[PDB]
């Protein structure tokens, strides 16, 4: 039973390490993709105002 | 990379009745249809996003050296398109690399080999 | 002799896996930090390349 308990701790527990690195590299994403959206939204807002200047 | 691709294509189109009602075929046909399949999925590809050249190669890399095998089929399309998703942002450097030697004669330089190896290794511990 | 051995790798394993844990999660931030660094990175691109074409 410590065999079988040893391999199932290690397992489960390598698995939750596993998920939880998940989390932050999602959690990472969002804010980076939330940040790139503000981005372009700037962008797209300070060309329409240039080419309204322009014509 | 596409060679490997064309082959086993052909064979699986060969195989097309085996696939779909024949369910006494040993693992060696149902290989083929297995792989045929794999392929397949990967040229489903939607409207209005192109890949460039190094994209093709990393994702035919992939499929080809089976590193996608254990992927089911239903989700080949997006199992190719989070590998892209991961190279574009985890891993642009191996993007460079490809696109940079993609026109010597033997394009699998160990320098490519790993770092590319490597980076599908990565992808595929991280995710599933 | 079983027993001790078997004691001694389940804390052992344990130990190793808190290891390749710490490993693991290192690895996750390394990932995060640089997709969060180049995204940004990418959204500048993308917002120069706007502000080219409007010109």
């Amino acid at each position: 039973e410590q065999l079988a308990n040893a391999r199932r701790d290690y397992e489960a527990e390598i698995a939750r390490a596993r998920q939880e690195a998940a989390k932050i590299v999602a959690q990472a994403q969002e804010r980076a993709k939330q940040q790139e959206a503000e981005i372009i939204a700037q962008a797209r807002r300070e060309a329409e105002r240039l080419k309204e200047e322009a014509r | 990379v596409a060679g490997k691709l064309k082959g086993e294509l052909a064979q699986f189109r060969d195989l097309a009745a085996f696939a779909q009602f024949a369910s006494d075929l040993d693992a060696t046909t149902k290989a083929q249809i297995e792989r045929g399949q794999r392929l397949q999925e990967l040229l489903k590809q939607p409207q209005y996003q192109p890949l460039p050249v190094e994209d093709q190669v990393a994702v035919l890399y992939a499929a080809t050296n089976n590193y996608l095998d254990d992927v089911p089929v239903p989700l080949i399309t997006k199992w190719r398109d989070d590998f892209l998703a991961f190279l574009r942002t985890a891993h642009p450097e191996v993007r460079k690399l490809i696109y940079d030697n993609r026109l010597d004669r033997k394009f699998p330089t160990p320098e490519v080999k790993e770092a590319l190896e490597a980076a599908i290794k990565e992808f595929k511990a991280t995710s599933n």
